[PDB]
């Protein structure tokens, strides 16, 4: 026929894998009244973006969840909107005075967890002290530095850094939030379910956004979040090492109930030129521990069921599943928000009763039964993000404080490895927020399109004049 | 809106048909965020003006898709028109015509077009 | 002939309403002059624009003077410019102490409108104090919250919040400011004689920028507003609803005079290391009320006028001006700054008197006479932005202040509906700087330019080769 | 300087003698008011690269009249010639036109000028 | 790469033929620095575009050579023209051409390019 | 020939000097290290530059050493980063007391300009102050408001300003700064080497960046910087008046090194919650002073060469160098950053000994000789930028505190003109920090090209269809 020729097109379908920022973009509803929402400020975009999708068909790539570098960026902006969110507000510093302490003295008992303790501080004039009271949880403040005395204490922290409480109106909503991409990248979805967090993704869909992820803030559980509709699906960057973390979605959502079944008034003390630091007071006669409860078949038969996809990804051995090995409070309990105080809970009394994952099968189904019922610490003095970020002290609130979520996945690690000669266990993990990031964006990828590309074809010729 | 690469599994000769849309949205809308926010469009501007400018440069101004006058060097590609046109995505082609980057851009500019040019100007003088 | 073809004229001459953030164009001798400037800012431009104007001719639409969103631009602009122009600056905190007050005892007499008072400061050296004294107006200094002896006191604001003495670079001179518009916006005028506020404007001109507005303050007079045009002018959003406001340019403005003409000393305290301060110390004696001037001739004889311009909108009926409803001073006074210093002078002696508009024709001309006085207070703790803004202290000048302006509009309400056989009367009204802005702002508009077109014409089209 | 809109209230006829004058005018010029004064900038920039971005998709770069090959309709407009460019502004016939804005533009992107597009892709197929 | 500027010491003719390779150069590079950057950034771009308009307004978008329908005027210049391409500089050159800024500008704009376009619009309407 | 044709011409080489911003290149490599770096902060730019010099040949303009603005580019720069740099670290307010002050008992001597004091802080409990010691180099140390008591004392700064402890990450290290330009701007390098700074360069390149800067501000030699080209030149911008500065670049280098002799340990106090202050603790015992060395011989030989160019400047007139004009020690010696432990040196013994600047090649031969020793001053207390800026405290380095330096020119005058018969006097200078930045910047200038052109030319037409 004729040579072929050069010939130039432009918004030619191509693409390369890179790194990027992101846009915030939100809901439009908050903010209307959630100016400084804790995580998606005002900051992101007002949006409410329309959900659209090309699932491509014959497309060919392979993702890989544990690179998606969204998960550190969603780290970063969490950890920076914290920080701006505490900024405007008053510090405990003139408050780190010596205590003067004594019994949470209510219905002619205490409670244990808990001490109260007595303090001055200037009115707004500065020559100025009177004395005044408050009870506060026994992580938060601590017998005093020096041996002289049982009844003297201090703020925990305040030894090594200064903490703010956070303003009132500053909100604590861990709202939906959308990520989009700007002009000439994209989002990639991988909508090909039983993806095991790497491998050939064979079908994959264009989108211009993500749906409404929530910065839920967890130890060792995943929240109201990724439901695997095809599975109760198990991952890690590779299942094989022990060293690593291990996620597990959910096939179903499990319900949590919480509650502090504790009633303080809340004592508000006026501290310097016109601040107020807000504590414990009087309590209102519900007075007993802090809980949570689940239905003992469902957290069983689920752990079962995991047990299923332990001996798909092991050869058939007794795996087993026990408490958090060590540390404090923090790694050791499961913690959660109780939309306003935090809660410790006691997930090594429900990590228990087991026989090898699978061959509880000599079960396998039942009627249902009773709540496990899990007592929980609360205490207000916060290192936040493992130290990460501006330490906090969390207003107390008053009244009828109660709450509930759903379980939606977990995070674990298996145990040290014995002989492990047919035997095993598995551990529930304190991990990072990243975790929970991943098993919440494993499914998006973000891509730079290529517009130009060149091709042979017979144009004959551009000719000069043509 | 077809969505960006709306047609990336489908053969080269059907992916022309779509070029228009695909290229339109190439471009599109107390705290320091404002600087990330800015900063990624500026990003995105400046890519479109390279694109624009180096289609100028090659002779190639508005068109989406331009004839050129640079013949083929076997080197390139030697397979048959069908298998790239007809059968293949542009998706695996890029990956085979990726090597002759530069190779290829540099002639369309001078020795194609700027010489293009050089003999416009000497007709124009005439 | 033929049938038309779609043709596209690129920059055709057409515009939508709008909204945008605007150009900041100053005075550019200013930025020489001070380090921050307190209008004509270091944020703003020394653009110094060229007064470009085009009648345009045939054209007409509306403008809204109500509805017209530059009010709250300059609005929060005047008020964003606040905070940062006072946020290094020293502030009140460690001056916060118990104050022993005493008479103003001075030259066979006292400074009546003061106390004298007495206090301690930290030294440079945190573990050092003595004693140091101070003159203040009445109004900031209130008793302590028991009088266990009269003399204790304190300053008005430190039960709720801090304030900060200006740096004394921050002159507070309202130097004129430029607005103008960014490429693809243009600004249309109302060069349109009695013009009222709404409706279509007859003849409208372009410019790239207005006319120089000056951003002063005040509470019930326009000073140093425009001159307006032609005769008296009532403006308001609805001239029936006696609720909503009524604004009134004089047409030729009237003089007003002010003096604090004790001789007030400047005096400092080092409050605490790295800071500097002031307060009155001495006064030279001589003392009198802080006071202000206008001549009847002239007022009365311009209220005549507006009465008249009033009843041509309420026909017949007798109308008349009335002192103000009461309750703060921060309402009832004319409240206004020159040189920096503040002043709150009363209004009840003005408002007075009045026969009806048309019989005051009767007075309209005589040989002059004396002024009128006004009694003014004056305070250095300050609320700015009627109530809003931070705390703000206002440090004395050096001795002498003598300083002028020109009256040129007023805000008013007609009072609540009695009887009103052939009567009403009316008041100085609460009134918003938002107004103030509104009273020049009234003849100007902004919007956005679509510069696509498309049209039919016989082109006998572009085919292949043409 | 000619008048930026300084002939917007006369006729069609009258305008387009002006459209550069205009089009020129689209594009020109301790604290962080330099958010607000890029963040108009990059407004304006990115407005303007969007209309010339249309212009090559209807294939009318690089001029400020632009013929075509689409014809009128009568439901567009019954109006003759001279009952529009003799007879009014542009402020008026924008406010006339308005219901076929999106119909004319997707009507001329494909069928317009990518079929124009195709016609010359199989013409330099030749 | 021949060089940024790399024919400055060289004749207009000389010089003229480098253009694509200058051109190449004209777009390209718990802190307030991004603010440094974005304002010299967005300085950068914009000033760029009101030439690429300019060289529009002409009808000589695209191209880096571009020839007009107007004579010269020996107040423009009355020297020979070897002395212009044949030995003096570009930078030589800008200090007499310099003169005539706004003049020919205008003239290109209106009395040319306009008027080009008035006659095209009129073979157009034919 | 024929008619001639408006011809246009697009990316024309030609351009104009004009003032611009510039980008802070640098090394990659420290942005790893050190967040907040006093110079090219983890922010800055990790270039590492390519340099891609090209003389143009035919190429000749003037060059201006003292009127490129990257002079004063470079010193706002390097003030801004300066305080910037500083505001996150230990604001000393607190520990602004009274001294209670005594012997340095060091080695049962006395380091003589040190000495020691007692003091009480707040330790993290509010109401708990407690006392301690610390150590000072003696000039930062002013006896007290009162000399009441001959041991009381405070720090120098605490009635003017607070003062800012730096942070360690806050490394005073000069690594290698560029300064390249945003597109439509180049740099051109003067390349007519052996170039004075004023006059046509008629040797010249296109530069994308320059070579790498060192900031250290040293007070009238010139350390680590540039050598000269050839010739040990002199560049100032009137040689003829002595009340310019003028700056000597060397050629050859030559080496110096500077010491504490003195084995310094660290010493600490936690003031309050977080600011953990770092005194001078105690010194292993050796009563040596801090120096710096060079040998006659190189000194000498230098300053004869010298001497006999600026004797051609001043027509054989005996050039003698001299001690310092007079003022302030912290003007007036010489100053090095070497490990922050801030020197002021002897430089009063080192400009002396000299005949005829040009007939010293009388001598101009000898054998070696050992090193002439400057003491000096330490001290922990500095006004940064010659008087603007934070007042910044230096933390104490324990251990070896010793540094070698070459030596790269001098900032001198001419002295006071007597009738100067066959006679003159030079003595050093220390003006400002853009003398160093001279003594540098003198080979580059900053133009902006302007790529429209037009030409006459034979093109008959661009006739329609042509
Ligand atoms: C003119 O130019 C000279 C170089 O030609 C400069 O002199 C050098 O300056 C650097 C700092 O810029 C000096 O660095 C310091 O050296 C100490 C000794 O390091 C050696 O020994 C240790 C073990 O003792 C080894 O681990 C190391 O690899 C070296 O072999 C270090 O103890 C210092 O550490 C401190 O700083 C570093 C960062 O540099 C931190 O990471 C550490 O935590 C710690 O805080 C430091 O590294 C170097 O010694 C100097 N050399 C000489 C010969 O003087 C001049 O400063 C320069 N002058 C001017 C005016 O610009
Ligand atoms: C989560 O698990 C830990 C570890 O079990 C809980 O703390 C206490 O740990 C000990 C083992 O070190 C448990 O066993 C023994 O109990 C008997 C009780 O008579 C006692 O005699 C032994 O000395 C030993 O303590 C103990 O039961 C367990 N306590 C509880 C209440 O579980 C931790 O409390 C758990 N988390 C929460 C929030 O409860
Ligand atoms: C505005 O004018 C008024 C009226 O002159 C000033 O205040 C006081 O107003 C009341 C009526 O509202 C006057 O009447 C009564 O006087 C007796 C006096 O013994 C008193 O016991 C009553 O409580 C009542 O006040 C009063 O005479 C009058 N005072 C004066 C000095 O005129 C008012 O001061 C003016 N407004 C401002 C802001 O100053
Ligand atoms: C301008 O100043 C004059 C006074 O120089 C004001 O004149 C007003 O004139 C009328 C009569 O022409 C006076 O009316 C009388 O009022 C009393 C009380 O209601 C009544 O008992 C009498 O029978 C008679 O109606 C009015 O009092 C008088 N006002 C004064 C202050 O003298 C004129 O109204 C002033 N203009 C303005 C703008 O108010
Ligand atoms: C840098 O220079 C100053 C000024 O020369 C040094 O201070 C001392 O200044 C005096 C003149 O004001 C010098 O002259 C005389 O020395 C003899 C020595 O016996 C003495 O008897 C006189 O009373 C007078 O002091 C003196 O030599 C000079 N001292 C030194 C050590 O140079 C200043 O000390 C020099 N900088 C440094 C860090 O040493
Ligand atoms: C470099 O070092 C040499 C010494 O190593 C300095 O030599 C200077 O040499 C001249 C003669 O060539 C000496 O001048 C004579 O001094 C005597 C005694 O004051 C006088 O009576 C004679 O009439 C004659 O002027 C000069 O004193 C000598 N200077 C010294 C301090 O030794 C040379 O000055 C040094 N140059 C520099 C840059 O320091
Ligand atoms: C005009 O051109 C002449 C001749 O080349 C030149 O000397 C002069 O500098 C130019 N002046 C201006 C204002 O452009």
């Amino acid at each position: 026929a004729e040579n072929l020729w050069v010939t130039v097109y432009y918004g030619v379908p191509v693409w390369k894998e890179a790194k990027t920022t992101l846009f915030c973009a939100s809901d439009a509803r908050a903010y209307e009244k959630e100016v400084h929402n804790v995580w998606a400020t005002h900051a992101c975009v007002p949006t409410d973006p329309s959900p659209q999708e090309l699932v491509l068909g014959n497309v060919t790539e392979n993702f890989n969840m544990w690179k998606n570098d969204m998960v550190d960026q969603m780290h970063e902006d969490i950890i920076s909107l914290w920080d701006q969110s505490l900024k405007p507000c008053v510090k405990l510093t003139p408050l780190c005075v010596t205590l003067i302490c004594s019994n949470a003295t209510v219905k002619n008992g205490t409670v244990e967890e808990m001490k109260n303790c007595s303090f001055n501080t200037t009115t707004e004039i500065r020559d100025k002290e009177k004395k005044e009271y408050a009870l506060f949880y026994k992580p938060d403040i601590v017998p005093l530095s020096e041996t002289n005395n049982t009844s003297e204490y201090r703020l925990i922290n305040c030894n090594t850094s200064a903490c703010t409480q956070a303003c009132p109106k500053v909100t604590f909503e861990p709202i939906p939030i959308h990520y989009c991409a700007p002009a000439g990248y994209a989002i990639l979805k991988c909508n090909d379910e039983t993806f095991n967090g790497t491998g050939p993704c064979s079908n994959v869909s264009t989108v211009q956004c993500t749906h409404g992820i929530r910065p839920v803030v967890s130890t060792q559980l995943l929240l109201n979040g990724s439901l695997a509709e095809k599975e109760i699906v198990i991952r890690s960057e590779n299942l094989t090492n022990n060293a690593k973390i291990i996620i597990v979605h959910l096939h179903t959502p499990v319900e949590i109930v919480c509650t502090r079944p504790n009633n303080n008034t809340r004592k508000s003390v006026r501290i310097g030129p016109g601040q107020t630091f807000y504590a414990t007071g009087d309590i209102i006669g519900d007075i007993k521990q802090a809980h949570c409860n689940i239905s003992e078949e469902k957290w069983n038969d689920t752990l079962q069921k995991v047990g299923i996809e332990l001996q798909k990804h092991f050869p058939n051995k007794t795996i087993k599943y026990n408490q958090s090995a060590g540390g404090d409070m923090e790694i050791t309990t499961h913690s959660f928000n109780c939309g306003g105080e935090f809660f410790y809970c006691n997930t090594s009394n429900l990590f228990n009763g087991t026989y090898n994952g699978t061959y509880i099968s000599t079960n396998s189904s039942a009627n249902s039964t009773s709540t496990i019922t899990l007592q929980c610490r609360i205490k207000q003095i916060i290192n936040m993000w493992q130290g990460v970020g501006r330490c906090m002290y969390a207003p107390p609130i008053a009244g009828n404080i109660t709450c509930r979520s759903n379980i939606t996945g977990l995070l674990l690690t298996r145990d040290g490895g014995t002989n492990s000669n047919e035997t095993e266990t598995f551990r529930p993990a304190g991990g990072d927020m990243r975790d929970n990031w991943r098993s919440e964006l494993y499914k998006y990828k973000v891509v730079k399109i290529e517009p130009l590309g060149v091709a042979p074809t017979r144009c004959k010729r551009r000719v000069v004049g043509r | 809106f077809l969505g960006f690469l709306g047609a990336a599994g489908s053969t080269m000769g059907a992916a022309s048909m779509t070029l228009t849309v695909q290229a339109r949205n190439l471009l599109s809308g107390l705290t320091v965020w404002g600087i990330k926010q800015l900063q990624a469009r500026v990003l995105a501007v400046e890519r479109y003006l390279r694109d624009q400018q180096l289609l100028g440069i090659w002779g190639c101004s508005g068109k989406l898709i331009c004839c050129t006058n640079v013949p083929w060097n076997s080197s390139w590609s030697n397979r048959n028109l069908s298998e790239i046109w007809d059968n293949m995505t542009w998706l695996q082609w890029d990956k085979e015509i990726s090597n002759y980057t530069q190779i290829i851009y540099g002639l369309l500019e001078e020795s194609q077009n700027q010489q293009e040019k050089n003999e416009q100007d000497l007709l124009a003088l005439d």
